[PDB]
């Protein structure tokens, strides 16, 4: 027999402007914590096999991973109702699956199939689904856009959210900054999200690290990014403040990805490598999950062997059907410029070319 | 009635704003202050600060905003105070607008406007003067307009904010005070201008005479001087410049053999060389008796004494010479 | 018999992560009082004739004006070196004339002539001087502008400093804070200066700014805010701002409290968005030359009648120069075509049709 | 022997720097990354944090940072680290760099080079596929540039570096990595090719082809395949765009009697639309036997799957094709 549910500390949020945070201690239901478990596994095992299908060349032009902060995207979502409303930048494959897109029709979308979610016409950084936004490749200008549908969310009065994620690297984009403005002058329900894993491609860049202050006048948290319960809680927080009116706020989540540190100094990316594999071995977030899981008696270790193994299988699935899937016809190149529009043509590379365009 | 093109787009937008709660309108000005030219007068006081939002001066901010909000639904119009300024938001026009149904396999539509006055005003200026039609234009999943006349403004600005895609809508200051007259059918809530169709505003024999927004005016002044000499222009007013009416112009040409373009723009890789192109390209080169020629700004970034910037857009003067020369006459 | 100086007790500034601010009183010399008294004056009737000529039709296009905030543009200058750098935006005639051009240069380029300080090729907003930078059309885009020429002064190793102003409405563009991320990072010698006059254009400050402290804006970046009625205390606090910045310490936020007379330009008048009376308000008690002009009196700095005499000679001066500026031909046509590109060989440019050429020269 | 456009690229930027202590290099991943792309591999090491600068992500800053420089009396070569995210920073380019010799009445210089990757790499899909040639070609203040091979790389960035207006140096990512015959004159420090001048790569005469960036080469691999069947292309390398040599373009029809434009960019209102105009409206348009067309990217936003791509940007069968359509064979 199980215990059906356990209590656990989690890191106290550092905060700004705000005089208390989310609990330091939390609930966990056994169902709940193999839902999560099951999310982060499957996040983990596709971000594996598009590595694998990157590395064949199978995937082309992008594939920014998330592996590694797994805790991010499914304690997000554990925060949130399927009616707010999540943007983020081009490292998306997680928030896309939390999001409710299958693991085939992302993994298809990546090997530019036609069952692809986007039909092979987005690829890696471009998919979108019910209430997600993408996927977007421009450094920075996903943040306004977010304050838009957090501009839609207050302006249909239904009380739903948006949250808006961007990178470290992008947190010294300009629009950001008309954005926290525009957000606060209009009390916008918006939570403004800086995913910080130290890294923007390859404090060499940023003059303040303390990405939760840098809204300012905008009251701000700092949060593991690590613990998936402690995310859960910071947004279940955050998400309660937007709710009740009193405009934007920021989350900074401290986390890390496993992946693109491909430094070219050789002391450097020695020192790199050693890194990642701490982080690794102390902090990773399905692991801290499990030890917590078995340790507080809410499942069993066989048990959680046993959906790693149903989730190897949803992968393995995901991935043949993804190398096998036609690629979408050629005689469809010109579809979907316009919505709503009857047929016309469009001019492909002489003028002798014609594709038709339907929407 | 006579209605000037300020009170048309006016009109236009106000009948939409009736017509449907998710249309807002948002920009620098554009509500307290009644429109920096006063387009959008009286909006603010009658639907209130949901619906008519001033904006702080942040253009890649609010343009995006205005996007986000188009994505989730809502149907903004975004006004730029004049195109120049569009240009530090191009981004969110062009990336997060014009590409993301296509990007998106046809799943994420934009319904956005983006309108403002566009090209030349009157000693304004080199940073203040720029026209960005060719710009527009050049882009897949944009559609762009650009209107002379009232009914030109007050349809066009209808259908855009009907389409469920980006759409440009290129005005102009110097049009904003002329009156026109505005038949009964322009006055209907339900007046509607398609894009991607030219209107012939003059029939004529000898020549195809092409142009947008004000110089519009300036070919109709020529064509009535060259008539007296019985020289008869045919003359079009493209309307849209994506996707233009290519076809109106080609069936003017096979019965005139004689092109002119006219544009206020800059003249290298502007909207008269795509005309030219698609005439040389399609059905109606034979038909030509003289080479396509282009009336264009003078390609300077625009200078302010007076007698530098008449020399800077094209005058009636340089139409009808251009026509003469291309006659041959 | 007059005092030849006077110490004065101004203004405590408000700080933003800064230990001390500059000095609560300073000296101001007769010959300074009545140098800032006479640049201030001449700044006032430049404006002011400006003004109407362009009511008579004879400025065209944009046309601000900044009578009201005359503390400022002396005041910077009475802070900084000429081998200092400034840049701003587009309300800068009386920057024009503090940094080096004459008050002909600069009616005859308003009035589009060829005695203009650009022939007329730029008008009210692009003028540029020796170290002035314009004079700049397009809301903020000045202030990255600004730390660059602040990284070339870092580059070039002289300890000459960079002003960069920009106004309230401009305070909300993202470029503004990519500027303070890179001067920070780099300890550029860049003093980000916030001109606010209580509205961008006809928006009130609370409308478009969710915090108004502008010295604060810049968040790592340390700031002061400054009564920018008050000559002696932009004087002071600029002098402060600029040892800051050529000690080595990076960038420095300073916020000018002032307040524009005329509209936003001249086709606003200025009205629809704020009372009459708060315009007069200001003028009566805050006035940037009469607050010069009661502090040299009661400290017999210098008399009253000395100081009318200022006001005639320069409004007499006003006079010779505006009558220059309307009598003056325009640029000839043939010109056009200058200046596209520097040290180039001649090129030809093409005009409104084919057969129209206008020769282009370096 | 053989140099990669990359480090062709990488030994101007190095020569240039060695000769002139005022030119500087800086953007995102220049330095200890050694270049997004590798181009300025090695830099860093050699130069120090003083001329070669790590900028943070943030465009439009260090754009106009740049500017700032260049009007103080610094060379600054900006990089973007691929044009498309040139659009946020476009306003610098224009409205500050460009314009600003001709506002200040020739009193202020920008000397700046924007440069990086330009047009289609592979998979990359739309946001990070646009060819931006026709939108800066289109601007007065710039000159704007478009190197195919190492050669060329090298010769037009040390010209831009050299000369004192803003010049946009577009690049191209699919073309890095491939190497060339590299002449020793092309190895001197003093290596230098003028903007403003195109080059005949091919002598031909039945037709005339003109392109510029990675195109060139595919108009050089369909002139042998057409040559085996008795057609003799004459290929020009536009290498400018801003100013374009169209006296060359000129000169070859009038000998060849064929124009085919062919480019990488979006058709309307592109590179080719401007050559095709210029030609029916300058001497060569009565020599012409045939109409002039364009070969160009297809008009969509870039698809990401790779069959859509290979068939959204022209490969030699669509050029062969052209021109046989154009020679009537
Ligand atoms: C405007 C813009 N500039 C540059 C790029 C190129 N670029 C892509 S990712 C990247 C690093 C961004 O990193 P960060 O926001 O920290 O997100 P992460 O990859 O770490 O999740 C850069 C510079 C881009 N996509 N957009
Ligand atoms: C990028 C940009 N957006 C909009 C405009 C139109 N515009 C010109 S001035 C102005 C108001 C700026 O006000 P502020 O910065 O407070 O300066 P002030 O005139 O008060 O000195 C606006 C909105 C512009 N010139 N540039
Ligand atoms: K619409
Ligand atoms: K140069
Ligand atoms: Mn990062
Ligand atoms: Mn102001």
């Amino acid at each position: 027999m199980f215990a059906n549910d356990a209590t656990f500390e989690i890191k106290k949020c550092d905060l700004h402007r705000l005089e208390e945070g989310p609990p330091v201690t939390t609930v966990l239901t056994r169902e709940d914590g193999l839902k999560y478990y099951r999310m982060m596994q499957t996040v983990r095992r596709m971000e594996l096999k598009a590595d694998q299908l990157y590395k064949q060349k199978i995937i082309r032009g992008f594939c920014h991973l998330c592996d590694g902060q797994e805790a991010c995207c499914v304690g997000l979502e554990a925060g949130i109702n399927p009616t707010d409303h999540l943007i983020t930048a081009y490292r998306a494959h997680g928030f896309t699956f939390t999001r409710g897109l299958s693991v085939r029709e992302i993994l298809a979308e990546l090997t530019g199939r036609k069952g692809g979610c986007a039909k092979g016409k987005g690829g890696s950084m471009h998919m979108y689904a019910k209430n997600f936004y993408g996927g977007n490749g421009i450094v920075g200008a996903q943040v306004p856009l977010g304050a838009g549908i957090a501009l839609a969310c207050k302006y249909n009065g239904k009380d739903e959210v948006c949250l808006t994620l961007y990178g470290d690297g992008a947190a010294n984009q300009g629009q950001i900054f008309e954005a926290y403005n525009m957000a606060a002058l209009w009390k916008l329900p918006c939570i403004f999200i800086c995913e910080n894993n130290r890294y923007g491609m390859g404090e060499r860049a940023a003059a303040s690290t303390d990405y939760y202050k840098r809204g300012d006048f905008i009251p701000g948290l700092r949060v593991d990014g690590m613990d998936i319960l402690c995310v859960r809680e910071a947004t279940r927080f955050a998400a309660a403040y937007c709710r009740s009116g009193k405009g934007p706020i920021l989350m900074e989540l401290q986390t890390y990805r496993y992946h693109g540190h491909s430094m070219s100094d050789p002391g450097v990316a020695y020192r790199t490598r050693e890194e990642i594999q701490e982080v690794r071995s102390k902090s990773d977030p399905i692991m801290l999950l499990k030890d917590r899981m078995v340790n507080s008696n809410l499942a069993s270790v066989e048990e959680l062997k046993e959906i790693d193994v149903e989730v190897r299988k949803e992968i393995e699935d995901a991935a043949q059907f993804a190398t096998a899937d036609p690629e979408p016809p050629l005689e469809e190149l010109g579809y979907h410029i316009y919505s709503s529009d009857p047929p016309f043509e469009v001019r492909g590379a002489n003028q002798w070319i014609k594709f038709k365009s339907v929407s | 009635l006579q209605v000037t093109v300020r009170d048309a787009i006016n009109q236009g937008m106000d009948e939409e704003l009736e017509r449907d709660e998710k249309v807002f309108l948002l920009g620098e000005e554009v509500a307290q202050y009644d429109g920096a030219y006063k387009v959008s007068r009286g909006l603010w006081k009658k639907y209130g600060d949901k619906r008519i939002i001033d904006t702080p001066i942040s253009e890649m901010g609010f343009a995006g905003i205005a996007v986000g909000a188009a994505m989730a639904g809502l149907r903004p119009i975004c006004e730029f105070m004049t195109f120049n300024f569009s240009m530090q938001a191009i981004d969110q026009v062009i990336n997060s607008a014009a590409k993301t149904y296509y990007m998106s396999g046809g799943l994420q539509p934009v319904p956005i406007v983006f309108r403002g006055p566009n090209g030349a005003s009157a000693g304004v200026a080199a940073q203040h003067s720029q026209c960005f039609a060719a710009w527009y234009g050049h882009c897949p999943g944009l559609k762009v307009v650009s209107p002379w006349n009232s009914e030109d403004a007050k349809g066009l600005i209808k259908s855009a904010i009907r389409d469920n895609n980006p759409v440009v809508v290129l005005e102009n200051e110097l049009m904003y005070g002329v009156p026109f007259e505005f038949p009964p059918e322009a006055q209907s809530k339900d007046f509607l201008i398609p894009i991607g169709k030219a209107k012939i505003e003059r029939q004529g024999t000898h020549i195809t005479v092409v142009s947008h927004s004000r110089p519009v005016g300036h070919c109709l002044e020529a064509a009535a001087v060259l008539s007296k000499e019985g020289v008869e222009c045919e003359v079009i007013n493209m309307r849209t410049i994506r996707p233009m009416d290519m076809e109106t112009i080609e069936a003017s040409v096979m019965k005139t053999n004689h092109l002119v373009t006219v544009e206020g723009g800059w003249p290298q890789f502007g909207v008269g060389a795509e005309i030219c192109a698609r005439i040389m390209e399609g059905p109606a080169f034979n038909f030509l008796d003289a080479p396509a020629v282009r009336v264009t700004g003078a390609d300077v970034p625009m200078p302010y004494a007076k007698i530098l910037e008449d020399n800077s857009i094209p005058q009636v003067k340089d139409i009808i010479f251009a026509i003469k020369k291309t006659l041959n006459i």
